[PDB]
Order: C-alpha cells, then structure tokens, then sequence
C-alpha cells in the first residue's frame, strides 16, 4: 500500500503592474505609533512591471533553519591517570556552553522539539618518551544519568551496569554513535529564558538553571587501562527535529559570559563611519 | 508496504521519492523540511482595528 | 554616539539648510554597519544570498506645529552617490510632507540583474545608496524648539527571501562554558 | 480630503495639506493624435524615463522678497533623459505637472500666488531695447522680480506689480493658478496640457510657459519662530513625444 | 586636455595603460620578426599651442 | 533572390549581391518576458531612436592585412540615443543586426570571414600578464590582428591564426558567420539575439560579443584595377531595453 | 555535480620509523563565500555548525556527496569578456564571475609521534 | 513503491531495469544518460531563407 | 505502484538507394558564403545501395 | 606555412599545369595532421571508434571571371595513391565546374568492412586517400590575376557516429595551476 502525500510549495508574491496615479489614496503615509508595520509593496510607490516571482522562502522556515547538527560540548578523558576522576567524562546537559547554537536557539523564548544526538569520539596517543605498543581498538560507553539516578565514582563502578539508564557502547573505527530523543520535558516547551527564581521568597537561583534539569552524561573507556597513556575527546552534536518555536526575541548583541546567566558587558550598538552622510566613492578611474 | 511517495524539491522556470518508517516511535522519524507556512500579520500587524494601506493610518 | 540612544535619531533643524544633506547610506542590509545589526540584518547574516525589496519608514519626531517637506531618494548603482538635490531628484525618490500622518515609507524596489545578491556584498552585487535632502525646509512658530529628529525603521517587503544558510560572524567564544 | 499622492514614473509625491488640483482648462495632457499631426516620421515616446518628477533647487522666502519666475522648458533641459531627448530631437511635445512645496508652522503667515502663464512674452527695462536670453531664463536658478522698477540694458522690467508683461499683477488669476496660504495649505499642484498653436514645437526656441511665484502677503513671525522658509518646485512631464532626430544641439 | 591620437605602428603595437590625457605615457613594441627603430615611449607634454606627444612614432623594420 | 532590404527605425539598407541572412541560432531578438525577468521596475523601450542602423568608420583592405575586430557594445556607446540610454541606465539588453559591406569589381579576388563570437575572452601578449581595456576595444576604431606573434605589455596576443583566444582560426565556423567572396557576394548579414547567462546585463562592463573580420584569401588585382577596397560595418540594435536609471556614468 | 574525494596518507621518510598509530580520520569543510576560515587545525571554525563537512576514517569507500546548481546566474559561464569594475578595469574574465568558496581539509586525530 | 521500470541499453541486429529514488532532493538523483535528442540545423543551417539541397544555393 | 518509462533510441539515418541521374538538380553545387553547411548524403553524389543503419549517437 | 593563414588555401594557377597534382591527402579524420585539428578531428579525438561518411566542400576563391574545371577523386584503400589523372579517374570522383555557385561537395562515402574504424588508424582500418587534378585548366581574361586559391571545409554526414570515449592527446600539463 502506497500513499501519496501532497507538498505545496510557497512562492513569494509577484509584482503586479502599475501606472500613473493622481488620487487621495496615500499608501505611503502611515503612523508607526500604532505598532503596525507598513505593507507598501513597490507597486504602490513607483511604476512597476508585472514580474512572475518564483523564489521560495523554504530554507528560512524554522525546521530548515534549526535542523542542522551543531556541537554543544567537548570533553576529554584518559585511559590511565592518577586522579581516577579524569578516567571518565561527565557533564550536565544543556545547549548553553557553545555560543553558536545557543545564540541560534535564543531568537525564540519557548522551543519544543525532538532531537537527534550524535557523538564524535576521537582518541590520541599521549606524547611521551617510550611510545610504541599494540593496543587493540578502544571501545567506549556513554551513559545517560536522568535526574535522580546514582552517578559513577570510578570507571569500575557498579553503576555502569546500566540496567535502566540508556547507554551506548561503540568500538572506535565505525560510524559515529547516533540516537534520537523525544521531547523530554515537564513544561509544554523548553523555556530558553526564565525571569524568576526557584524559591517562593523571591530568592534562590535566577533564570534558566531553575527550570531545566535534564540529567548528566558519563563517558568511559570500556577496555581497561593502557600500557602507555592515551586521551580521548568526545564531542556531542544536537540536531532538533520536529521543531516548534514561540515568541521570538531580538538576537543577542553582546558576547556571552557564562552558561549560567545572561550577564554581559555593555557593547556599542553598531560600528562607526566617518559622518552621517558618508557613502564611499567607488566609481573612479 | 506502508510507504508514502511524496514530491521532491525541484526548481521552477521521476520527481517522487519514497518514505518508509521503521521504528515504533515518532521521535525517530525524519524532519519535516517540507512544511512551508506563514502568518506574518501576527507580528507585522498586531492591532485591534484593521488598517487598509490606502487610507490614512489615523483620521 | 555609538553607545548612546542618539545613534538612532537623525538631526533636523530650521533655517536655510537646503545646501546640506540630511543623511545618506549605502544599501547593504547585511554588511553596512547601519544595517547589519537590525532585525533584517541579524536575520540575513545567517544566510548567504538575499533577494527582495526593502521598506524604510521615516518618523518625524518634532513638535506638533513644525512643518517641513523632505526628499528621500534611492539611486541604483552605477555612479557615485549624488552630492546635490538636483542629482538625487533624478533617482527613485519620494517627497514626504510632514503632517498628521507622521511617518512615510520609501520602498526600495528590487533592481538587479542577478536573481539574488550576496549578503557579504562586493562591488559586483552592489545595491545602491539612499540620500535625503530638504525640499522646502522646516518652519516653526514662536515658542517651539528648532532642532527636531527623524528616525528610520527598516523592514523587508512581502517578496523578500534569503537562502544558503551560513554561520553568523557576530557571536564568538574562546573556550567552552560561554 | 487633504491627503494626496502623485505617482509618475519612478517618482512619488506625498502631501497632507493640499487644497485641490488645478487641471489647467479642464484638460489633461494627451498624445498627438493621427488627424491633428503634421510630421511624417514615427515619434519617440520614452514614457518612464522622461515623465517623472524633476526637482529644481529651492528658494528662500524672505520677509522682503518680491517673487520668482521659471521658464518651461529650458528649466528641465539639464534634467536626465528629458533634457537629452530634448537635445537630440528637433520637435518636442509634452504637458507637465507642477507641484510647489512650501511649508511653515502655525505661528507663521503669508500667501503666495502660484501661476502658470502661457507665452509670457516679457518687456525689457529700456523701453527701446531687446531682452537677452539669460534675462528670460537661468535654467533651474529662478529669476527674481523687484520691488521697484529695474534698470540696466537687456534685463526684463521686473517690477512685481506689472509682472514683467505690462499687465496688472492681480489679474493673473485668469491663468491656471493656486495660492499657498501658510494658514491652510502647503503645496499647489497645476496640471498643464500642451497649450500652443502648432501641434509640436521646438524646445530650445520657445519657452512654452512661465511659472511665477509671487508672495502677495509677505512672511511674518514672532519671537523665535523659524527664520528660514524655503520653497521647492517639482515639475513632471506628461505624454512627452519627440520627433525629428539628428545630432545634438549645442548652446 | 587630450593629446592627439597616438596612431598605429604597423607590424607593431601601442600600449596606452592610462589614456592619452595630459601627462600620460604610452609604449611602443614590434611584432615577432621586426626590429624597432625609433623611440620606445611617448608622453603627453605641452607643445607650444597645444599638448602633443613627446616622441614621434617609431618603425618596425623587417629582421 | 540576391536583392534585399532591411528597414530599421529611420534607416534602410539596400543590397543587390547578398548571399543570405544568418539568424544566429535560428533565434530572433525578442523582449524580456515576464517570467524570465528579474528586475522590478519598468524598463525604457525607445524603439526607434535606438534600434536603427549606426555606421562605424571603414577600414582599408590591403593586400597584406591580417584582420580586424570590434567589441559590441562599447562600439555603439557614442552613437546617438543608444549610447546615451546606455549611459544613464544600469542594466541593458538588446540584440543586433550586423551588415558588413565590402564591394569589389569582377577583376578582383578575395575572401573575408565575418564572424560574431560570444564572450570572446582574449589573451595578453605576456603570458603572465593582464590586458588593458584599450587593448580589447578602441570604440569604433577597429583593432587589428597581426601576421606574427605580438609583443608588448597589456596588448592582446593578436596573431591571426589563433584569433587572440587560443583556438584555431579555422574552427571559428562554429560561431554565426558568413563569408564575403569578392566573386559572389559583397555583404554579410548576421542577426544576433541576446546571448548571455543573465536576463539583462550592464553595458560598460561586459563586451557581450566580438565581431571579427578575417581575410582568409587576400586581395589581388592586375594592371590598373582599383587599389583601394574599403570595408564598412553597420550595426543596428533590436528589441533594446534598459532598466535601472540614475545619473550618467563616466570613464 | 557529484563530488568524490580520494584521500591517501603516507608515512614520511625518516630515520626512526615504526609506531602504532590508529586509523587516521579526516574532516573536509566547505567554506561558502563569507564564512570564517580556519587559522589552525585547532580552530573554532571546525565546529562546522552550518558549513557542511565530512568526517571519514581511512580505509573505507571514498567520501562522496552531491551538489546542486549553486550559482547566481542562470548558467556557469566558463568565459567572460568583461571586467568587475564599471570603469572598465579591475580583474578580467572568469575570476570576476564565479565565487564559490573554499575547501579546508584536516586530520581530526591529532598530532603524530613521527 | 514509487518505482519506475524502464528499458536497458541493448544492441540491435529481462531488458527492464528498476529505479527508486531515496533522497528528498533532485540534485541527488542519477544522471539522465538515456535522453538522445538532436537539432543540428541550429548550427548547420542557421539561415533566414531555406535552401533545398537540389536547387542552386543562389539564383 | 510501478511506473513504466519510455526510452526511445535514436539511430542514424539509413542510406536510401539511388540510380543514374541526368537532371538539372545539382545537390553538390552550393555556396558556403551563406554560412550554411551542405547536406549532401552520399546517395546524392554516387549510386548507393539501401543500407539499414543501426548505429546510435 | 604552419603559423600562416596560407596553411588554409590551396594554390591554383593558369597555364598548362595538367601534369601537376593540385593536392592530395589521406582520409584519417582523427590522425592526419590535415584533419586532426578541425572540429571533426578535435571532436573525434575524444572517442576511439568512428563510422560514417564525410563531406568535403571546396570553395573557389579567385576572380569572378576566372573559369576552370577540377576533378576530385576518392580512392578506397587497397593500392598506392594515384599518380596520374587516368588513375584518379577510376576512383569515386566528381568533376566540379567553377561558376556562379562557387563551392562543390565531394561526399566521401563509407566503404569499409568493419562497422567501425579506429580513430588511431592503422593499415588494417585504413580509409583511403583523396586527390585533385585539373580537368581542363584555369582560363582568365586580360587584367585579372593568374594565381587563385581553393579552400576545403570538412564536415560529417548525417550518418556519422563516434564511440568508446577516451582522453584527447592534445592537452597536457606538467603541474597543477594550469
Ligand atoms: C546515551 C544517550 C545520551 C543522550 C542524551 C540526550 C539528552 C536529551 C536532552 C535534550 C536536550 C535539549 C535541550 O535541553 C534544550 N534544547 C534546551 O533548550
Ligand atoms: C563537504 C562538501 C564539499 C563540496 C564542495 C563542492 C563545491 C560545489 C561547487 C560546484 C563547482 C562547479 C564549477 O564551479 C563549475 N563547473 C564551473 O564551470
């Protein structure tokens, strides 16, 4: 049984012709005091020719805009060390440590979507004096710790039994480990912003950290120790699918400071030119 | 066998592709890159009374 | 004036200032410092090509008794910016009479050969330049201020489109946790 | 009722205190039809390159300022592709739309007359003499009347009260005109067909008409109202033909 | 002000990289198979009652 | 069969020994339609002032003369109201009709190739160098090939056999062409549509095509036949639009 | 177009050869005209948030992908008899027209003992 | 399931193959190696008046 | 759902027969001055046999 | 004469030159220096087999008062090139009368055993050779030049075809950036 799906293409509006005009219709004079954005197509101000316009606003929809993978965390962990807490990587989940996808997601106040998560794990042999060994392929475990579960204390913990937490074993040399994630939230939309506190006495922690608690991730080398040290770096890539977004906001201007807060330093609105009348002369023999 | 044959993205001036879903969860599907809808008057013209583009904005 | 609200307002005064140009700026909605940080500009800077026409709406922000007429002209590229109102008169212009309806829309149409234009514009896909001149001047009665202000709002017409997603140059970090 | 917009070519004019639009004699500009025509060859009709709003430089209405006059054409002869066809062609025809723009506050007062005069043949200062061409027209720079009787050879007798034609300056209301009364309106529009006694006529030789702006009631204001009140004139051809092409004239 | 037209060196070539206006230099060459008897370059200088060329045109004579 | 007349604008061409008319690729010049257009504003279409027969100065076919080339436009840029619209407008579009006219007696002999080349990008004399603009086009004065390899900075490598583009000069028969064989015909006509990869394109920046006249078989005559045989080229635009008006360019 | 890449590494000739290096993996980034270009193999730009880029671990089939008609004219113009500037000067010919960006390839792994 | 069974290339003197497109973009398809069309008279005979191959080219 | 696509093969033109000729039809004499490329199949200049031609471009 | 336009024109003169051969060349449209750089030859050299017949059109480029008749003959392979017009007469020939219609088409037919022929021809898939001789001679009145020129245009008939794509030997480099 085959089903035919209908997909309509949304072109942009053509240019209707026009001629001279001498009337009391002023399509130009308006009043911005009303919070209303003038709809003056060129055919209202000048004489235009009929132009069938085939262009499309497809690559600017929200799904085409956001559904592209982007890195959101990089972390390193060693096969052997003398710290036992550097033998595995760990981090709380948020899209907020890399400025690119942060700023991208933060043109909207509430974003509701599924995701496609990918991991790029790349090991290197640590620089030393006595290199040279035959180590077999490394395999890695990526465990997701929801908020509440027990978190590991070493790479030989019991928690890595991953009885109910989902976790991925991947043996280096194959295609990256990818999986898909539903809308795992308790609100009705991930709230990028939040003007409020956690405690009802109007104090506590301010803003985003209050709302979103999505747990942690813990990555480790399953193999075991290593004759000579090696260090692996894991990068995590988020790609939002089935994207819905609400209440847009002006794009960020000032540079980000930390992943907790929206604190900033004041910056200029834009960069300078010589005068207010300055247009450079570029037609010159 | 539970398929759906939709249309590809071609420009204007053998175009049908086939989709089958394999997983038991809609959070495993592809992305909906072929929905193009708009309603700018929500942000562009959010006013109680209409304004007709050829009458004075006041008066 | 870059960290002042004064950056937003164009100064305009009364007297024989017909020889002076009010303002003027290139049309480069993704690259010109005047535009690259608007909503139009910050939305373009995520894309690499842009086509369509633009709407620049001017708001006279002076007394309720000041009166003037202004000339607002757009010059498709091909020749240096006009330096006198007799040249700006030859462009694609509008004459805005200041009255009850405060604001006036100059709709920069789409004149180009290529269907699209880069956002990182060069002098192949240049777009032009707009310039503003007094048509008759400002006239105020006694007891009102003489120095008024205009303001300019940029938006995209209903045939605008952008394409070829890219990264924006406006955000940047130097380590994680930022 | 007072709002208006005039869209010609790639040019628009917005106005918010317009009185009305004088259409010269109830007649709109039109093309030369086939039975009133005399030239054999096919005319050029550029239609959007030439029938648009050309703005001439503006003049400062001072407290003691007699008036101003321009001559059309020979004012738009250096304006774009009107002033170029007008060079390369022997015969030309066109009507116009004249929009005069002068704005003041509610604490200013005055009254201009804006009047189009067909064939405004003018009179030299020495009664037994002949005008120049410069003394009739400076191009886009306006010539100025005088509050007293002028002297000097070859220069028009430009005392205002006679308007340089030997008539009474208050009877000029017989011609298509408007007023700009700084208490009611701030722009006058006159739509002027092709008035002449031959179907088409050369454009360098004959000043088809004259636009005179004459303040009857002068400016005035009080303590610190704005001293500078300018007047701007915009002309836009309409239904413009040319005929008889050859190499370009020179002056 | 403009110098008169350079001319045309037959069996040769004139290179005018910057026009023929005042103070503009031009260069002369001969094709493969001819020797250039004459001047190599010419400038637009002031000549009595006009501006004309520094040096006259050379000749490409057969090798 | 050999007689022909071409009436464009206020200009006519009569001929009595024409072979045929090459229409470039079976395609006639036409206006930009509404669905292949990209510019928003209304175009100028002068239609009789610009689509007529402009005659460029004529060249003397000598016994040892390699060839000639012109670049269109930038040849008609100082020709009437084509070369003026072409100044005041940003974008321009037009096809052409090229009529090459060379007549000799029945005691003369020769054979020219008359060939229109789209985008005839050319090669400098120093392989590691860049052409001028003068070295590509002198306006209405033709540039001349050379019977040997040329030297000198910035000047096109104009040995005839390569035609300045690096190809074989006998394969140019792939382009729209004719011959003038002084024993059969005395004129070649090529009707050339607007061939380019954008709907309209600037007229000062892009030499839309190149007209090369190359004598394959040279002149010859005997005891006292006429020594002077000239070649005259006439070009006439067709379906000429312009778009994007502003102040005039300058070079 | 259909673009394919054939990437082949060799161990550089030297005195002390011999090592156990794991398979090399490579990143191929496409920089459209305007994006920021890398200054080292440890740049931030290699995050390839929006530029498309391919990671390929040596030993598999070559990395291939497909590319639409990415142009602003209506046809790639192999030739061009014209300039860039309207004063009839600038750059002549092809370079004027076609600006399609750059490509940057790197070893993801890291440095190498030898 | 959105297939198309076209004919193979056999010489002249069990020949049908099957195609299915998997991607959402026509720039991902195969090549159109089975369109053979011609019009040489565009370059071969680009003349205004016809010439009939058995009459003198002139006269 | 299966769709049948039609793919036409473009052979080259066969050779029609011919015989003696004595006429005022000159398929050989032409005039290249017109920018036109003569269409003279061999069957116009000599005596040819009918040849079904299966070759393809 | 290889970098001269003189390479393109065959010399022909008036007088008793009936013993002399005007021209002659092998039929090797992809390998013979005469052909390998034409449009036919440069298009063939991207392929490895070629079948079909060829059209050679000759253009008399002398006075409008010179008159001559020429014999143009093609000899299918099997025997050395003819050295006299009594042997060329036996081939597949045409007799071209010079008159108003200047040019004349000798259509080299396809005589072969193999359905195809290599482009890099050997003496198995040889194709023949064409040769041209005076039939009556050139006759000119007084006051016209005596030395005229012919020219030869090669094209493929409407049954030509090439196959088995290969690389062309005519382009070559010695490093990137070329
Ligand atoms: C083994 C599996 C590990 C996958 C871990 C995926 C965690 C899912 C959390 C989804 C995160 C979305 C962000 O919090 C929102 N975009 C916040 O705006
Ligand atoms: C990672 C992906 C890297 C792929 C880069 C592909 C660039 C696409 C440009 C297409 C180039 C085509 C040539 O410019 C035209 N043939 C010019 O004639």
């Amino acid at each position: 049984v085959v089903e035919a799906v209908e997909n309509a293409v949304a072109r942009v509006a053509d240019t209707i012709s026009s001629g001279p005009s001498n009337s009391q219709a002023v399509p130009a004079l308006t009043a911005v005091e009303t919070g209303h954005t003038s709809q003056v197509t060129p055919s209202d101000t000048i004489q235009t020719r009929h132009v069938r316009n085939y262009h499309s606003r497809s690559e600017s929809s929200i799904e085409n805009f956001l559904c592209r993978s982007a890195c959101v965390y990089m972390g390193e962990y060693h096969t052997t060390n003398t710290d036992t807490s550097k033998l595995f990587a760990s981090w709380t989940i948020n899209a907020r440590r890399m400025v690119q996808m942060r700023r991208k997601l933060e043109l909207f106040t509430y974003v509701r979507f599924d995701m496609e998560v990918t991991f790029v794990i790349t090991s290197k042999q640590d620089q030393g004096t006595q290199l040279g060994q035959d180590m077999p392929p490394l395999t890695h475990q990526i465990m997701y710790i929801p908020p509440g579960g027990p978190i590991p204390k070493s790479v030989t913990d019991y928690t890595w039994q991953t009885s109910t937490n989902p976790s991925i074993f991947w043996t280096e040399g194959n295609a990256p480990p990818r999986m898909s994630i539903p809308f795992i939230s308790i609100g009705n939309a991930y709230s990028n912003f939040y003007d409020g506190w956690s405690h009802f006495s109007q104090n506590g922690v301010y803003g985003y950290n209050t709302l979103n608690h999505m747990g942690q991730i813990y990555v480790r080398h399953v193999n075991g120790s290593s004759p000579l040290p090696m260090t692996s770096t894991v990068r995590m890539y988020f790609k939002p699918k089935h994207v819905k977004v609400w209440v847009p906001r002006p794009p960020r201007l000032c540079q980000y400071k930390n992943a907790s807060t929206v604190n900033f330093t004041p910056t200029n609105i834009t960069e300078k030119r010589q005068s207010i009348n300055y247009i450079p002369e570029t037609v010159k023999p | 066998m539970g398929a759906q044959v939709s249309t590809q993205k071609t420009g204007a001036h053998i175009i049908h592709y086939t989709n089958i879903n394999y997983y038991k969860d809609a959070a495993s599907n592809s992305a909906n890159r072929q929905d193009f809808s708009q309603d700018p008057g929500k942000f562009t013209e959010p006013v109680k009374d209409i304004m007709v583009k050829s009458l004075p904005a006041l008066n | 004036k870059l960290d002042t609200m004064e950056i937003y307002r164009i100064p305009v005064q009364s007297g024989n200032h017909q020889s002076s140009q009010v303002f003027g700026f290139q049309v480069q909605p993704g690259l010109d410092n005047v535009f690259k940080h608007t909503l139009l500009g910050e939305i373009l800077n995520y894309y690499a090509h842009w086509s369509g026409s633009i709407k620049l709406t001017f708001v006279f922000c002076g007394s309720a008794m000041a009166t003037g007429k202004f000339l607002l002209a757009y010059a498709p590229p091909g020749a240096n910016a006009p330096k006198s109102r007799k040249d700006a008169m030859l462009g694609t212009h509008i004459i805005w009479d200041v009255g009850l309806q405060s604001s006036c829309v100059l709709c920069i149409p789409w004149i180009s050969q290529t269907h699209y234009r880069l956002v990182q514009q060069d002098e192949y896909t240049s777009a032009g330049n707009v310039t503003c001149w007094y048509q008759t001047g400002i006239v105020v009665p006694a007891g009102t201020p003489t120095s008024c202000s205009i303001m300019c709002f940029v938006s995209a017409c209903n045939d605008f489109s952008v394409r070829l997603l890219k990264d924006t140059p406006f955000i940047e970090q130097s380590a994680l946790l930022q | 009722d007072r709002v208006r917009s005039i869209t010609l070519g790639n040019s628009t004019i917005t106005t918010q205190e317009s009185a009305n639009v004088v259409v010269a004699y109830g007649r709109w500009p039109e093309y030369l039809k086939d039975n009133e025509a005399t030239a054999e060859d096919q005319p050029t009709q550029p239609d959007v390159a030439t029938c648009r709003f050309y703005t001439l430089e503006s003049v400062t209405w001072e407290r003691d300022s007699p008036g101003w006059w321009w001559k059309f054409p020979d004012a738009l002869k250096d304006m774009g592709l009107f002033g170029q066809n007008m060079y390369y062609h022997y015969l030309g025809r066109a009507g116009y739309t004249i929009h005069v723009q002068c704005n003041a506050s509610k604490f200013h007062q005055g009254c201009l007359m804006v009047v189009c005069v067909p064939e405004a043949e003018m009179g030299c200062s020495q009664v037994d003499g002949t005008v120049n061409e410069h003394s009739l027209s400076e191009g886009e720079t306006a010539k100025k009347f005088a509050s007293t009787s002028t002297n000097g050879t070859n220069t028009v007798q430009s005392i205002v009260t006679n308007a340089g034609m030997g008539v009474g300056v208050g009877n000029l209301t017989i011609f298509p005109h408007q007023w700009i009364n700084l208490r009611t309106n701030n722009c006058a529009t006159i739509v002027m067909p092709y008035i002449n006694n031959v179907p088409m006529d050369n454009m360098f030789r004959h000043h088809n008409f004259t636009l005179m702006i004459i303040p009857f009631v002068p400016l005035d204001y009080s303590s610190d109202s704005s001293t500078y009140v300018p007047i701007t004139v915009t002309v836009a051809p309409m239904c413009a033909e040319y005929n008889g092409l050859r190499l370009a004239t020179s002056l | 002000k403009s110098c008169p037209n350079p001319g045309e060196i037959r069996n040769g070539q004139i290179d005018v990289p910057g026009g023929i206006l005042f103070g503009a230099t031009i260069s002369f060459s001969c094709n493969t198979g001819y020797k250039l008897f004459g001047s190599t370059s010419s400038f637009c200088l002031i000549s009595g009652s006009s501006v004309q060329w520094s040096d006259p045109l050379p000749e490409c004579r057969e090798i």
